[PDB]
């Protein structure tokens, strides 16, 4: 019915994490491997430079996100292996709520950083299989189809965060008791929001649930790349199985 | 409401070697499930081919919701629709203890603590089973809406039934999520068993469909 000032506090928390996480992420646009540009050589190497390219943008969604959950109210009061259980697991399915925040249906192009804009085709050249591809922007469709402002997707991603099902999870109920409030502000947020839409918030919890199969479709991914001796970064090696990550959250 | 709890109410009850055992239940309650989806208001009322393609998407996650729930009175174990239990010690040994832990804390024990009650089980079986994500599906939108409609149903339920209990309607989804993890985690095994004692509807099912377009007439 009403919003606590405690709650839209943190909301206001939330939102900013994010911004302030954006904007550091775009420092690191000229850092990045230029995508390669005109006729491809005969040795072959544009793939390899389109791939390391892809690879290099997520490494920076991973620290845009680690930047991100430090910030959330609590997460911090965890214990250091469950921080990493709930980033490893959660990081792809993020990973793919911001591919879709970044997504335009009328060019259907995704745009990482600033400006640098990509097609499913685009997808498709820099390594990924078509199996992910589509899955990844029918995702985005249907978030699109959702309408989710700058809050909505801020407790969303944090209600994602603590999931106390994830593998490895050592103190799960301190996990689903972090999350309830944020399920709860959530609730009242969207409610006031819209209030004739009173299905809005039941149709956000179940995009958790199709998090779980594209995560799953992302493991047939990484079994597609090995198959293809595609080597991901160390990060991304630890991160999805194929040192680091725990010390992006001791700085 | 156009989405009756009370008519899903009905269609739950009008339903009442370890791997071997969990085989032999599956495809015993695969007939009993074709009987259970008739009796969800306006699931018959869809084209037969999408009648057909949502059983096979969600009648995995469909009888691990209801071996579950049906379990919650045992200790250490889940309870077969064959009568047969299966605890800890057994699943160990045979290999299938991980998944068989995660079933018991994230589904069994949850729905005994909040004593989820047979209602709030059919909503959630009648989630799952209206899923428009389902590939081949002739009218996607036609399924969402329904879907939808048991969102509305429920929570009104849980509104009326549990008013003290604020945050009920949320912690019933939230088990959707891990739900759809375990289950894909169990179609795993159920694949793993295939490759290697294996009955009749249980194979059409892990198969990429007679027996289900024969009982659904
Ligand atoms: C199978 O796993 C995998 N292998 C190789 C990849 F290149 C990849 N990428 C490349 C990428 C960038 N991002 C990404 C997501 C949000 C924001 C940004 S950002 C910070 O550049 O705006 C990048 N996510 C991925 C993932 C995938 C979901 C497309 N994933």
């Amino acid at each position: 019915v009403q919003l606590t000032a405690a709650q839209e506090l943190m909301i206001q928390q939330l939102v900013a994490a994010q911004l302030q996480c954006n904007k550091r992420s775009f420092s690191d646009q000229p850092k990045v491997t230029p995508w390669p540009l005109g006729a491809d050589p005969a040795s072959g190497s544009a793939s390899q430079q389109r791939f390391a390219h892809f690879t290099e943008l997520a490494i920076i969604s991973v620290q845009e996100i680690v930047d991100f959950a430090k910030q959330v109210p609590g997460f911090l009061q965890l214990g250091r292996e469950d921080q990493i259980a709930l980033l490893k697991a959660s990081t792809i399915e993020i990973m793919l709520l911001e591919t879709a925040r970044r997504y335009n249906h009328e060019t259907e192009c995704i745009t990482f950083l600033k400006d640098f804009t990509y097609s499913k085709d685009d997808f498709h050249r820099a390594g990924l299989q078509v199996e992910f591809i589509n899955p990844i922007f029918e995702f985005s469709r249907a978030m699109r189809r959702l309408g989710l402002d700058d809050a909505e997707y801020a407790l969303l991603i944090a209600i994602n965060i603590f999931s106390a099902d994830r593998p490895n999870v050592q103190e799960p109920g301190r996990v689903e008791a972090l999350q309830q409030p944020y399920v709860e502000a959530l609730l009242s947020y969207t409610r006031i929001k819209r209030p004739q839409d009173q299905l809005r918030f039941p149709r956000m919890l179940m995009k958790l649930v199709s998090l779980r199969t594209l995560s799953s479709v992302h493991s047939e991914q990484v079994f597609a790349l090995r198959l293809q001796d595609k080597k991901l970064p160390p990060l991304l090696s630890e991160i999805w199985d194929v040192k680091i990550l725990h010390r992006l959250l001791q700085d | 409401e156009e989405m009756p709890v009370d008519r899903i109410l009905e269609a739950e009850l009008a339903v009442e070697d370890p791997v071997t055992n969990i085989c032999q239940a599956a495809d015993k309650q695969l007939f009993t499930l074709v009987e259970w989806a008739k009796r969800i208001p306006h699931f018959s009322s869809l084209p037969l081919d999408d009648q057909v393609i949502l059983l096979r998407a969600g009648w995995n996650e469909l009888l691990i919701a209801s071996f579950s729930h049906r379990s919650i009175d045992v200790r250490d174990g889940i309870l077969l629709a064959t009568g047969l239990h299966v605890h800890r010690n057994s699943a160990h040994s045979a290999g299938v203890g991980a998944i068989f832990d995660r079933v018991l804390t994230e589904l069994v024990s949850k729905m005994r603590d909040m004593r989820m009650d047979k209602t709030e089980l059919g909503c959630l079986r009648a989630i799952i089973l209206f899923n428009p994500d389902a590939k081949g599906l002739s009218n996607p939108s036609e399924v969402e809406v329904l879907r939808e409609k048991v969102y509305a149903s429920l929570e009104t339920y849980c509104k009326q039934k549990y008013p003290e209990q604020q945050g009920r309607f949320a912690k019933l989804l939230l088990r959707l999520p891990a739900l759809r993890s375990i289950g894909l985690k169990c179609l795993e095994h159920l694949f793993f068993f295939k490759l290697i004692p294996i009955d009749t509807f249980l194979m059409e099912m892990l198969e990429a469909h007679k027996i289900l377009h024969r009982l659904l007439q």
